C-alpha cells in the first residue's frame, strides 16, 4: 500500500531538492533561506521558463528534466493555488520520493482527484498542502520554517497547525531539548500525511525519545492517534509523548449544516479529545505557553536526563 | 467543535440553491423569490391564488424559532390567498429576525421564497458530502428527513445509510439504485431518485460543492419525488473558478468588518472580551485565546493574515481592530514563516503613526527576520511595547488592558513604555 | 390545579369515542380495532395494504412521547404495508408503556387502533364544553389545531372563539354557519362544518358528556372536513342513565385498589406518602394533606367515604388501606354531617377487631353522635388513639409514622395506648 512510503519522511543531511514554481516570490525568498540555512537546493522547474539558469542553478520546463538532469530525491512546491494540483500530479507522476506542497486554498475537489491517484500508488509520499513542511534540524529543511530555532536533538515534533508546530519548536528548543523531526501535516482535511505515519516514524527511531503532538479542534485525527499510541506506546519501553489541543476555550461552532459535519464524523473536536489523550498514556498540557517545560518534567521524572 | 475558526464557508440562500438545482432538471416543487408583497401577489395568484407557502431568505441556524420586529412566529407560513400572503410578506421584508443563534443582532430578512405546498407521503434525508474517511464524496441516506438527523444516527446508526463514491470512474446509476431500494424507496419510483441523485451528484461535481444535504427528500401525494430543502456547503477556496455562485454571496447577513476583512483577504474572528489581537495563523490564533482566557482575560476580535500579505492588508488589519470601540488593548502575535515578519514591523510602524493607535500595542514578532524587525521597531522610536515570551506577552496584555480599564474608570489618562 | 381530588371523569379508549362518532353520523376517517396482529394484517390489506396509520390506546397525558418495554418511540407509526403493520402491532399489544405521567407503573396497551393516513390542508380546533362561566354548553373554535391550544389561548385570547348555546332552545344551525365562519372555513364547506357540529351536539347532548374535543378538525385535501382526534371528557354523575358507556369503561388503566374503591363508592387517592387516612369529603381531604404536610409527614394513600355509607364500606376502606405496605399510621379524619359518626366507630372496631390493624389508629371523630361513637370505642376497649384536635391529630400521627419507622429500623416491636 501507499503507506509503504511512511520511511520517506525522515530526509537526511544528503537529501537533494529540487523546487518547482522557482521564479515564484515565496519561491525565490524562500530559496535563498533555505540555501542559507544549507538545504541541498540542485534545481527549480518552471512551466515555460525553464531551461535556463537562475540563482545560480538550472531551471527546467518539467520534473521530468530536472529528475533526469539531476536526480533529486525531493521537491517542493510553491505555484499558485489554482495551478498547485496539477503541479502534484505532475511531481507524483515523476515517481519523486518526497513530495512536499505548501500552497493554500486549493480546492477540495482537485485535492481529492490529487489524493485518489496518490493512494493508487507506493513510491511517493506527500506532505501538504497548507503545511509549513519538513526539516530535520542541523542538516535538512523543506518548506517554510525559520530554521534559525533549530538543534538538533530527542525531540520529534509533529502538528497540524504549522504556527503552533513552530511555537513548540521553539519552546523545545529554548529549553535545550533539541529536535530530532519536526513535521506539520498540514489542517486541511486531505492531505497526503497523517498522525499514523509520523508516529510510528518516530517512534521506531532511536534518535528521538520524545513526541510533541499539537492538534487541533474538529476532525478526527487526534482520535487516531490516541489509539494508534494505546496500541503501539503502551507498558514499558515506551517513550513519552507531549500533547497539546488548540482550541480547549473555543467558541461552540457556527453548526451550519449536517452530514458530513456530524453524521459520518467521531463528533470529536472537544473536551472529549483531550480525554482520549489522557486515556492513551499522553502527558497533556494546559496551555501552549509550557510545551518544553512540560516535555522537561516529562523527561525528568523517567529519569532520562 | 466544528470549524469555526477556519474559514467561513459560503451558505447561499435558500432560493439560489433551489434555482440552482432547478437549473439541473432535478425535480423540484416551483418556487420564485419576492422582494415586495406585489410580486408576492404576482406569483401567488400566478400558482393558483391558494396553497402557498412562503419562506423566510435568512442564514442563521434557528429559522422556525425565530422572531420578528413585527412580532411573528418562526420564518415559514402557509398562506390560501394573495391576500393574506402580502400580509404576512409585509410583516418578513425589511424586518429584522431575532434568533438564538443571533442573540440581538439579527439579520434583515431582504427577500422571501414563495413555493406551492405539497402534502409529502415519506420523508427521506440524503446528503453528498465530501469527506475524509472514505477520501471523497459520500452518498448518505437515511428514511428519517424532516426531524434533525443527528439523533437517530447516534441512536440508530444501523439506519444511515454511507455509500462512498470512486471519483475518476465517476458515479455509476446501478449505485443510485442501490443507495435507493436501502433506504426503502417505493418500488415504483426507484427510477426517479436514482436519476435525482445522478443529476445532484452532477451538480455536487460541477459548481465545486462540499456537503449538499436534501432534507427531508420526501415523496408525494401522486409519485415523482420532490426535494423540498437543499442545503449546499460550499468551498471556500473554490472562489477562483466558481465565479457564478461566489458572485452572488450575499454580504448583508454579514458584519461590514467582517465584509471588509474577506475584501482583504483576512479571516476575522470577533467575539464578546476586550483584548484585541492579530494572529498568523488560526492554531496560533485558539493558543492566543486559550493564553489569554488563562490569565482571567478573554479576546475581543482577532484576525488572521494569512501568508506573504503585504504590508497594506495589516495595515487594514490594524484599521479594523481599532474600528471596534469595545477592544481595550492590541496584541500582534505572529511567529515568522511564510508572513515575512519585518513587513509586519513596517505595518505597525506605519498603522501607529497614521491611525494614532493610543492603545497599547503588545507586540512579539518572531521568525526569518527578527533583526530587522526589531531594528525598524526601535528606529521607529515609538510605545510599541516588545515582548518575545508568548506567556509573558500574555501575562502583559491582560494586565494591560486591565490597566486601561482602570484608567478610564479613574478618568485619567496614561502612557505605557518599556522599562528602561 | 384542576379537580384531581374530586372524581375520576371517565376518559374512554380512542376507538370507542371514535366509534360513537361513526354511528352518529360525524365525518370520520375509516378506523377499527386491533387486539392482535393477525386482525392487523386484515384491516391493513382492508384498506388498501398502503398508507395506514397505527395508533396506541392509552390513557395517559404523555402518547407521542412515551416508551414501550420493546423499545419503541411514541404511540403513532404511519406503515405503508401489511407486513410492517405487523411487526409494529407485535411491539404494542401486550407491552407496557412508559410515559412521564406513570413514570414507572406504565399502562399496559391492550389494542390499537388502526386508520386510515389523511392529509389534512388546515388544523381547526374545537370544542363543545359545558361550563360555568356561560352557564352551560360552550362552543370554542380556533384556528390553531394540532398544536397545544393554552399556550396561543394565552397570547392570542383573540384567536380563541367562543359562543354559548341556550340549552332550551337548543343549538341553530346559523349558529353553526357563525362559528364556522368566524374560524375562517372556506366558503364552500362551511355547511359541512355545520352539520358536523350540529351532530357534535346531539352526541354531546345524548350522551350526558361534558367536553367533546376535536384537535385538530381538519379539512382534507378533497374538501369533507374530517374530525382526527375525538378526546371525550365524560360525566361521573351521569352512571345511573347512561349504562352503555359506562359499561365499556376499561379497568386496567387504574390500580386493583381503585377498581375495588369504585365497586364501594369509595373515592381513593393514592400519593408518595407513608401516612394512610380515612377522609369524609374531599374538602376535609385536602385539609388533612396539608396540615400533614405542615408537620413534616406526607400522606400515603387516602380516601372519601362520601355521605351515609354503610358500615360495610368503612369495613372495606379500612381494607384498602391496610392492603398497601408503604402505610405506616393510619388516622380516621371523619367530622359528622351526613356520614354518621356512630357507624364509623362500629366500622372501626369491626376492621381493628378482624383484619388485625396493629398500626396506630389516631381517630378523629366528631358531629351528629359524639356520645355514641366514644362510648363505642370506650366499650371495644382496644388501641384505638382517641383524638378531638385537628393539630393535635396530625401532630400526633405523624410522630406516631416517625416513631413506627424508627422501631421498624431498630428491629423491636411497640404497642400504642392512650395517656392514663
Ligand atoms: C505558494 C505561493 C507562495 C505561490 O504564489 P506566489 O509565490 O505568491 O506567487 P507566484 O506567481 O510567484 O507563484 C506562481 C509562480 O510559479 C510559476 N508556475 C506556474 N505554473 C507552475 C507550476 N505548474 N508549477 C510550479 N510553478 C509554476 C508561476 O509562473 C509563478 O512564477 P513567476 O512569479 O515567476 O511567474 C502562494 O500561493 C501562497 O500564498 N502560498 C501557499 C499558501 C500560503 O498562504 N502560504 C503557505 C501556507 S502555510
Amino acid at each position: 500500500s501507499y503507506t509503504a512510503s511512511r520511511q520517506h519522511l525522515y530526509v537526511d543531511k544528503n537529501t537533494k531538492i529540487i523546487c518547482q514554481g522557482f521564479t515564484g516570490k515565496q519561491g525565490t525568498f524562500h530559496s535563498q533561506q533555505a540555501l542559507e540555512y544549507g538545504t541541498k537546493l540542485v534545481g527549480g522547474t518552471t512551466p515555460g521558463k525553464g531551461g535556463q539558469t537562475h540563482l545560480g542553478l538550472p531551471v527546467f520546463n518539467t520534473v521530468k528534466e530536472a529528475k533526469e538532469q539531476t536526480g533529486a530525491t525531493a521537491s517542493v512546491i510553491y505555484v499558485p493555488p489554482p495551478f498547485a494540483a496539477a503541479a502534484i500530479n505532475e511531481a507524483i507522476e515523476a515517481e519523486i520520493p518526497l513530495v512536499v506542497c505548501i500552497t493554500e486554498g486549493i480546492p477540495q475537489q482537485d485535492m481529492v482527484r490529487v489524493k485518489h491517484k496518490l493512494l493508487r500508488q507506493e513510491k511517493t509520499r506527500l506532505i501538504g498542502p497548507n503545511c509549513p513542511g519538513v526539516i530535520n534540524p542541523g542538516e535538512c529543511k523543506i518548506g517554510i520554517m525559520p530554521g534559525h530555532i533549530h538543534k538538533k536533538g530527542r525531540i520529534g515534533i509533529v502538528s497540524r497547525s504549522g504556527t503552533l508546530t513552530y511555537e513548540a519548536v521553539h519552546q523545545t528548543t529554548q529549553v535545550g531539548l533539541g529536535q530530532s523531526l519536526c513535521v506539520g501535516i498540514g489542517g486541511d482535511p486531505f492531505n497526503g500525511t497523517d498522525f499514523i505515519d509520523c508516529l510510528e516514524i518516530f517512534l521506531n527511531d532511536s534518535a528521538t525519545e520524545g513526541i510533541i503532538l499539537i492538534g487541533e479542534i474538529g476532525g478526527n485525527a487526534e482520535e487516531n492517534a490516541a489509539e494508534f499510541l494505546k496500541q503501539h506506546n503502551s507498558g514499558p519501553n515506551s517513550k513519552p509523548v507531549v500533547s497539546f489541543i488548540a482550541g480547549l476555550t473555543a467558541p461552540p461552532g457556527r453548526r451550519m449544516g449536517h452530514a458530513g459535519a456530524i453524521i459520518a464524523g467521531g463528533k470529536g473536536g472537544a473536551k472529549e479529545k483531550i480525554s482520549a489523550l489522557q486515556s492513551a498514556g499522553v502527558v497533556v498540557s494546559m496551555s501552549p505557553a509550557q510545551l518544553g517545560t512540560t516535555i522537561y518534567k516529562e523527561f525528568e521524572k523517567r529519569k532520562m536526563l | 467543535e466544528n470549524l469555526y475558526f477556519q474559514s467561513m464557508n459560503l451558505s447561499l440562500h435558500e432560493y439560489m440553491s433551489m434555482e440552482l438545482l432547478q437549473e439541473a432538471g432535478v425535480s423540484v416543487p416551483k418556487g420564485y423569490v419576492a422582494k415586495s408583497p406585489d410580486e408576492a401577489y404576482a406569483i401567488a395568484k400566478k400558482l393558483g391564488s391558494k396553497d402557498v407557502v412562503i419562506k423566510a431568505q435568512v442564514l442563521a441556524g434557528g429559522r422556525g424559532k425565530g422572531t420578528f420586529e413585527s412580532g411573528l412566529k418562526g420564518g415559514v407560513k402557509i398562506v390560501f390567498s394573495p391576500e393574506e400572503a402580502k400580509a404576512v410578506s409585509s410583516q418578513m421584508i425589511g424586518k429584522k429576525l431575532f434568533t438564538k443563534q443571533t442573540g440581538e443582532k439579527g439579520r434583515i430578512c431582504n427577500q422571501v421564497l414563495v413555493c406551492e405546498r405539497k402534502y409529502p407521503r415519506r420523508e427521506y434525508y440524503f446528503a453528498i458530502t465530501m469527506e475524509r474517511s472514505f477520501q471523497g464524496p459520500v452518498l448518505i441516506g437515511s428514511s428519517h428527513g424532516g426531524v434533525n438527523i443527528e439523533d437517530v444516527a447516534a441512536e440508530s446508526p444501523e439506519a444511515i445509510i454511507k455509500e462512498p463514491i470512486d471519483i475518476e470512474e465517476g458515479i455509476k446509476k446501478e449505485q443510485a439504485l442501490q443507495l435507493a431500494q436501502k433506504m426503502g424507496f417505493p418500488p415504483n419510483i426507484v427510477e426517479s431518485a436514482a436519476e435525482n441523485m445522478v443529476k445532484l451528484y452532477s451538480l455536487f461535481l460541477k459548481y465545486d460543492a462540499t456537503m449538499i444535504e436534501i432534507n427531508p427528500m420526501v415523496e408525494d401525494s401522486d409519485g415523482a419525488v420532490l426535494c423540498m430543502d437543499a442545503k449546499i456547503n460550499f468551498d471556500s477556496n473554490s472562489a477562483y473558478r466558481q465565479k457564478k455562485i461566489f458572485d452572488l454571496q450575499d454580504w448583508t447577513q454579514e458584519d461590514e468588518r467582517d465584509k471588509d476583512a474577506a475584501k482583504a483577504n483576512l479571516n476575522y474572528i470577533g467575539l464578546d472580551g476586550n483584548i484585541g489581537c492579530l494572529v498568523n495563523g488560526a492554531g496560533l490564533a485558539m493558543a492566543t485565546m486559550d493564553i489569554i482566557k488563562l490569565h482571567g482575560g478573554t479576546p475581543a476580535n482577532f484576525l488572521d493574515v494569512g501568508g506573504g500579505a503585504t504590508v497594506h492588508q495589516v495595515t487594514e488589519a490594524f484599521k479594523l481592530i481599532t474600528s471596534d470601540k469595545k477592544v481595550l488593548a492590541i496584541l500582534v502575535n505572529i511567529f515568522g514563516g511564510i508572513m515575512r515578519c519585518d513587513v509586519i514591523a513596517q505595518g505597525i510602524v506605519m498603522a501607529v503613526k497614521d491611525l494614532e493607535i493610543k492603545i497599547p500595542v503588545v507586540v512579539r514578532l518572531q521568525g526569518t527576520r527578527v533583526d530587522d524587525a526589531k531594528a525598524l521597531i526601535a528606529d521607529s522610536g515609538l510605545k510599541i511595547l516588545a515582548c518575545d515570551d508568548l506567556d509573558e506577552a500574555a501575562r502583559m496584555v491582560v494586565k494591560l488592558s486591565e490597566i486601561v480599564t482602570l484608567a478610564k474608570q479613574a478618568h485619567v489618562d496614561v502612557k505605557f513604555q518599556l522599562p528602561i
